């Protein structure tokens, strides 16, 4: 019964979905800014 | 706040004397003194020996002695990992406080205990399967060039535990790794005293062990015993005391008037030693019940001789320092009574370590099992002050056989090797032998190896035959006058064994044809001298 | 509500006795007693024998007496894996909760089972020089390491099952260790009598069972039977008894006019066991009726004599004290009849063990495989309080040719070895 062995491994980079666009929420301040000078 | 009767260790003065010598004895002297010589600190220690006699005791006694950090515990091959390089991080992790204690805090740091348990199962020899096992030929390597590499570590102690020291890598025992080896036997009678006291000391604190019960008899009747037997003989005796009380016919109850009386008797000890408990490198009476199956009867002269010869032997080997090793050969006639009289002459040495080699526990086996089995137990006979071995039936042993002859040269040769092989320093050892062809056993030249011969003789005369007719009790009143009648005008040549099978042949017949039938088959046997 | 009549153990009172006395006798006592002494609790049990004889059901009751835990169990080898150090992880997932309750509750913890099955495929000795070896070696340190280690638990208990009790370790079963080790063998005529009423309790509840039927009867009428029999005999006797109520054989349904009066009568059980059941610890007895197949005939003087001396030395074999070994040699002429003569001896001798080894069921054997067989049937033979073994054409066993000579060494040795080794002390 020969046995004992060993293995190797890799990744994935599943976190794909992007985050940039929600971010630039910059405008809606500048606006309101506006608002309150 | 350490006091060594705290400890609770019998039977291991010296070995802790050694230790805290050569180990804690450079760590407990005033710093300018230790810092002048110009010396560094040992590194390790190795424990082995038989199982059962107290090592992983010591390291944990070890481990509360010391104002130190909590070691950390290893529990035989609890690294392993089946990824790639993990094995290596796991034993490169045990050394990360130590390094960065040293890396910050330079010569004023404390120790950092680590205790590898069995650690035979991942450190065996290097290049042994073809690059070891893949998975043992770099955790060796790791190992090796963690605990003294080139970055220099002063804070450190690794303990180690192993009952096979010999598999154990040769590189990893060098003065400046694992150093202080000690080896850890049986204990002698001053041993037993002190472990039977630091086990029984909390029950005679509250008058819970009756005044009768006297512990030089236990110390003086328990004959290389272990710690670990030693306490599980009290604790034995302690539950057969608290049984009496308990009731289990029908549902448990437990009585609470008595309960108040609990004492524990001489009784229970003797009963505990009796059915309980077996030792290990002691001896029994179950062997020679086995073999001294219907005792020993003196019908003649020659037996008495032949006690005593034995007797002197015994004596010399017990006494002299000359010769260590002493061997007697028994030879005699077949169906007469040679191993009843070595189990005898055995069994009346009061050596503590008696053992029997036979043939009649190696049914079917090669030659190389033989080999093993007969090595096997001469290694155990080499523990021990005094040793008494016996071979039995050595024709049967070799497998000899007149046609052709054939035989085992194997066993001849181990055999031949191991009459002349003396024990290690200040031991003794006696080798007793049985055969019933002395003419064979000298044409292989085996009369040199053994010291001294005995003749174990037949019965040769009427007046023997009578004597041990009365001795058995089987013929009474007017049937003994009858064979005294027919007997004692000639001459007999039988043994004692086919006698009493011929006695109970004979017994089988009608009331009234009994000794007839006795003499005929005393007559039909023939004698031939 | 635990009672031991509700157990449902028959023929192991000493065992028990033993087995309660020892290891749970000190989980009962007051605890302040127990505390003024100092007494660690026991850690284990072992229990070998023979194949059918209660081992499994004495820890399946012992699991399910005490208030612990559900035991685990382990049903052979199932913790054995592919890679490295997987076994191991396997092993020390056992210990793990008992280890986390003693770190927190201290001493008022409970109770911990763990229940290992034919500890024999796992445990073996573990070697002494760098060959053979293999996952045993790990597999053995990692156990031997978790059960008594550097860090002390007082609340488990391991116990063990196997047949083979000469493989196990030697380090696994000192005083510390599983140090109770218990023998369960054949029982003897009271035991048979209360495993045959254990076993037919309901069906006399019910009036289920006749008048007819005599336990003590079937009590005495077999001998050398085993638990695993005892009840097999009774369930033959009830499908034989229901059997008979079915008249729709080729189609299946129920009469449902004599069912009312179902019941089970002597005869039954008498055709069940004369047919269906077959010991294997007992005579059988076909053998004589394959090896006398023309029976014998008087025809003449000797063979009356030849039978009185058979007798005599039948006799002497029973009463006797000094001599408990015995044996004969019948010697003649070929085409005599000795096989014969020798098969009828046996026959008429009334021991309970009675068994034939032939040279005809080891055809193209080596040496080694007859000296297994030759020594597996004496071996049997050494479990019963009565014996009698037949050893026929001696010299084909041995492989005699008078070219050379030629024969077995082994073979010989072997028997000439056998030849004088007496029994265990009184049988
Ligand atoms: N000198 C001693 N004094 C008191 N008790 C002892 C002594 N030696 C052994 N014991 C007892 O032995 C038991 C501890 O045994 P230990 O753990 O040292 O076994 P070991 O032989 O080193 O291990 P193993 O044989 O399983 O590899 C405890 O019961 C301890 O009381
Ligand atoms: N005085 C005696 N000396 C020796 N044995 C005796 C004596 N009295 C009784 N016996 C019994 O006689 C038997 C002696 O037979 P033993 O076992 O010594 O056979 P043996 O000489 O080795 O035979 P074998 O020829 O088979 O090797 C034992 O039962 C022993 O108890
Ligand atoms: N002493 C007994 N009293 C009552 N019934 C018994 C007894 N011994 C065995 N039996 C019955 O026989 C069955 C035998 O099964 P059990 O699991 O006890 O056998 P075993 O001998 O442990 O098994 P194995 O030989 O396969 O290891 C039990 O389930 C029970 O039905
Ligand atoms: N009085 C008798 N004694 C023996 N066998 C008899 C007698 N009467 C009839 N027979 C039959 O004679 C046959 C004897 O053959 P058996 O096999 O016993 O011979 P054997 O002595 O073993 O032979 P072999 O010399 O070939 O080994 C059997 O069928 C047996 O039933």
């Amino acid at each position: 019964a020969s046995g004992i062995i060993m293995d190797s491994s890799i990744s994935k980079q599943a976190l794909s979905e992007i985050e940039t666009r929600h971010s630039e929420i910059i405008k809606l301040e500048n606006s309101i800014r506006e608002l309150h000078d | 706040d350490w006091n060594f009767e705290k400890m609770g260790i019998g039977g291991l003065d010296k070995e802790f004397s050694d230790i805290f010598r050569r180990a804690f004895a450079s760590r407990v002297f005033p710093p300018e003194i230790v810092e002048q010589m110009g010396c560094k600190h040992v590194k390790g220690i190795l424990l082995y020996g038989p199982p059962g006699c107290g090592k992983t005791l010591l390291a944990r006694q070890i481990g509360k002695m010391l104002n130190a950090r909590e070691p950390k515990v290893v529990n035989g091959p609890e690294i392993l990992n089946k990824y790639v390089g993990e094995s290596e991080a796991n034993i490169r992790k045990l050394f990360a406080d130590a390094e960065e204690e040293q890396r910050r805090l330079g010569a004023n740091s404390g120790l950092h205990i680590i205790i590898f348990d069995e650690i035979d199962a991942i450190c065996k020899q290097r290049g042994s399967m073809a690059g070891s096992t893949g998975v043992h030929d770099t955790v060796v390597n790791q190992l090796l060039s963690k605990i003294d590499g080139v970055e220099q570590l002063n804070n450190i102690l690794v303990i180690g535990m192993t009952n096979r020291p010999d598999l154990i890598d040769e590189a990893l025992l060098r003065p400046g790794r694992l150093e202080v080896k000690m080896e850890i036997g049986l204990p002698d009678e001053k041993g037993r005293l002190q472990i039977l006291h630091i086990h029984t000391a909390r029950m005679r604190g509250h008058q819970l062990l009756s005044a009768d019960v006297d512990i030089k008899e236990l110390a003086v009747e328990t004959k290389n015993f272990s710690g670990a037997e030693l306490e599980g003989l009290v604790r034995a005796a302690q539950s057969t005391a608290m049984n009496r009380h308990i009731k289990a016919s029908t549902k448990v109850e437990v009585d609470m008037e008595k309960a108040e009386s609990l004492q524990v008797t001489r009784g229970d000890f003797l009963a505990s030693l009796e059915n309980d408990i077996k030792p290990a490198f002691g001896t029994n009476q179950e062997d020679y019940a086995s073999y001294i199956m219907n005792g020993i009867i003196k019908w003649g002269d020659p037996v008495t001789r032949v006690l005593d010869d034995g007797e002197l032997l015994v004596q010399q080997t017990k006494n002299s320092d000359r010769t260590p090793l002493v061997s007697v050969l028994l030879e005699g006639p077949p169906h007469s009574g040679k191993t009843a009289l070595a189990a005898k002459i055995a069994e009346e040495s009061n050596f503590p370590f008696i053992k029997i080699c036979s043939p009649d526990k190696m049914i079917g086996f090669s030659e190389t099992a033989k080999c093993q089995a007969m090595k096997k137990i001469f290694d155990d006979a080499y523990k021990s002050q005094l040793s008494c071995v016996v071979v039995d039936d050595i024709e049967r042993l070799l497998d000899y056989v007149p046609i052709g002859p054939r035989f085992s040269n194997l066993v001849l040769q181990a055999l031949l090797v191991l009459l002349k092989k003396a024990p290690p320093q200040g031991r003794k050892l006696l080798i007793i032998g049985t055969t019933s062809r002395k003419d064979v056993l000298q044409e292989m030249e085996m009369l040199n190896a053994f010291s001294t011969t005995i003749h174990v003789p037949n019965i040769a005369t009427g007046e023997q035959l009578l004597e041990a007719l009365e001795l058995l009790g089987n013929f009474k009143d007017k049937e003994r006058t009858t064979i005294a009648q027919q007997v004692k005008g000639k001459k007999v040549w039988i043994g004692i064994k086919k006698l009493l099978m011929l006695i109970e042949m004979s017994l089988q017949m009608d009331p009234e044809y009994r000794v007839r039938k006795f003499l005929a088959l005393l007559r039909e046997e023939g004698a031939s001298p």
